[PDB]
């Protein structure tokens, strides 16, 4: 009993949860968090990087602003007053 | 040309095994097992049926004393009653008021009926698998019996059948098992000499022509009724005939895998468990060459009508361009879906009508026509 | 079936969603090595 | 096969139903309301 | 019913309608070409 075909797209994906065995979608879940906390991590780094960035043209005078803007959002807003 | 498959060990389906020996035209073989036999070696240990209580006529010693003396007969049972006074019709049987006694004495043995209603219990060990299978072969049915252990060659017809090893060694009978009539049973019976009053061995025979019972009934002798000559007694009644009331259903309705349980001899039919792989050593004779075969060009295949369901519920029809006249054998290239027809006749340009099976809903499959194949489309109704 | 870790998912959908990743972690990699290197060149200029 | 159709309440006005069985050849079914009557339970009061 | 397979495939379809009236009788005329795989009764069908 059954003429529908597999998935599409994740749907049916959990259909088969019912199917194989008790251990499967958890782990899927929990390699999903995992996959998220790398996700997290690395705009974290860049938050980091970006103000390594910044860094330098930290401390005063004329000099960007410039290239602020370009500027990976802060750069500015930022320069300014 | 020697050709191995595996079918799965189900009894009334017939499964369709497309032989391709290289250069020599295809040939499609029908096979349905007819019947899977597990006959396990029995060792009979007693059999057991109704006792019989044997009560000759007490001995009422009429101014004496009467004497027990141990008798080895199974359960014997002696007890001299003293005071007694006994009546008949016509007054007091004793001259004697006091100092009569009555000597009553009891044994169990085989009943009558033993010879008709008895169980019979029976050490079951290392069951002998037996298939017999039909096979479509040529256009006549052929018949195969044999050995399901991968070592039992039978020919018919020169083709030589090597069936088994199973690929499950499950049966439904345990270690120890107990047969009545037609009615087989599990039963964990008590050893020869173990039998227990009111149960199942309470009388044990080794044979049905045996001398000698062993018997444990809880016989005992009581004291008569004042002025009456009889021999009362209490005793736990028959174990057999409790057995044959408490025994519930047996192995034909209980067991797992849809086993048919048979008797003379005891024997576990069609259980539907596991595969079982089919060895068929074809001869030359039945192995066209390519050459000698049609060549088929052009095919297309269209499908009418298709119903997915256990039976052939699909038709299709194949349109080909023949070399030569001649039989070109039939097979389905998908596992999904099995074609009813093995081998059909072929003429230049013309069309053949082919009947098969399948459970998808969308069903592609591939149809190889003697050497070419052909791609079916199907959209299958519930 | 045949083998272990209950292989199920999707040929081009499949696709659609592997092509993805192994695409964005690597992207920030290697701007942050991108971003040290230009920070290197500054201290350099100076 | 269940066929489930329906067709507006006046007699007089032949309606054509096809009904399409999966795997069975169309069947064209003709309906007509030849009369629909409404009979009132009635209570003689005098 | 009658399967599919024991009725007629049609195929290479075209309709023309070389006199319509607009009324509550049968006042349109239409002309259906087709190319049949057998022989049989077919059911006709507005699908509109």
């Amino acid at each position: 009993s059954t003429n529908g075909t597999a998935h599409g797209h994740p749907h049916e994906i959990i259909l088969y949860y019912y199917e194989l065995y008790p251990t499967m979608t958890v782990v899927i879940v929990s390699v999903a968090s995992f996959v998220l906390l790398s996700m997290v991590g690395t705009a974290v780094g860049m938050c980091v990087c970006a103000r390594r960035r910044c860094i330098t043209p930290y401390e005063l005078t004329p000099g960007a602003t410039v290239p602020f803007l370009l500027s990976l959002l802060c750069c500015v807003r930022t320069t300014k007053a | 040309y020697e050709h191995v498959t595996v079918i799965p060990n189900t009894v009334g389906v017939p499964y369709k095994t497309l032989v391709n020996r290289p250069g020599y035209s295809p040939m499609v073989l029908e096979m349905e097992l007819l019947s899977v036999t597990l006959e396990p070696t029995l060792s009979l240990d007693y059999i057991t049926c109704e006792y019989k209580t044997v009560i000759p006529s007490p001995y009422v010693k009429c101014c004496g004393t009467a004497e027990c003396k141990d008798k080895n007969l199974p359960d014997y049972s002696c007890k001299v009653f003293t005071g007694v006074y006994p009546f008949m019709w016509g007054g007091a049987y004793c001259f004697c008021d006091a100092e009569n006694t009555q000597l009553s004495e009891a044994h169990v043995e085989k009943s009558e009926s033993c010879k008709t209603e008895f169980a019979s219990a029976y050490r079951a060990h290392t069951a002998s698998a037996s298939a017999k299978l039909r096979v479509l072969y040529q256009g006549n049915n052929i018949t195969v019996t044999a050995y399901a252990n991968g070592d039992h060659a039978v020919t018919v017809k020169d083709a030589k059948f090597i069936v088994g090893p199973m690929s499950s060694a499950w049966t439904p009978f345990d270690n120890k098992i107990v047969v009545y009539k037609g009615d087989v049973y599990n039963m964990d019976y008590p050893p020869f000499g173990a039998g227990r009053p009111g149960q199942f061995g309470d009388i044990q025979s080794r044979t049905p022509e045996s001398k000698d019972v062993y018997a444990n009934t809880q016989l005992v002798l009581q004291r008569p009724a004042a002025g009456t000559v009889h021999v009362p007694y209490s005793q736990a009644p028959s174990g057999f005939k409790y057995w044959l009331k408490e025994r519930g259903a047996s192995l034909q309705h209980t067991a797992p895998f849809g086993c048919q349980i048979a008797t003379n001899p005891v024997r576990a039919v069609n259980c539907a468990v596991g595969n079982m792989p089919i060895s068929i050593d074809i001869p030359e004779a039945a192995f066209t060459r390519v050459v000698d075969a049609p060549s088929l060009t052009d095919m297309s295949c269209e499908v009418p009508a298709c119903t997915h369901s256990s039976d052939f519920g699909g038709v299709a029809i194949i349109k080909y361009a023949a070399s030569k006249k001649g039989k070109c054998a039939v097979h389905s290239m998908t596992n999904a879906v099995t074609i009813r027809e093995a081998e059909i006749e072929v003429e230049g340009n013309s069309q053949l009508q082919i009947s098969f099976s399948t459970a998808l809903a969308s069903a592609e499959f591939r149809v190889q026509v003697c050497s070419t194949q052909v791609h079916c489309a199907a959209e299958c109704h519930p | 079936h045949t083998t272990l870790g209950v292989q199920d998912i999707s040929t081009t959908a499949m696709s659609w969603v592997q092509k993805i990743t192994g695409g964005v972690g690597l992207i920030v990699a290697v701007a942050a090595l991108i971003l040290i290197v230009v920070l290197c060149v500054s201290f350099s200029r100076h």
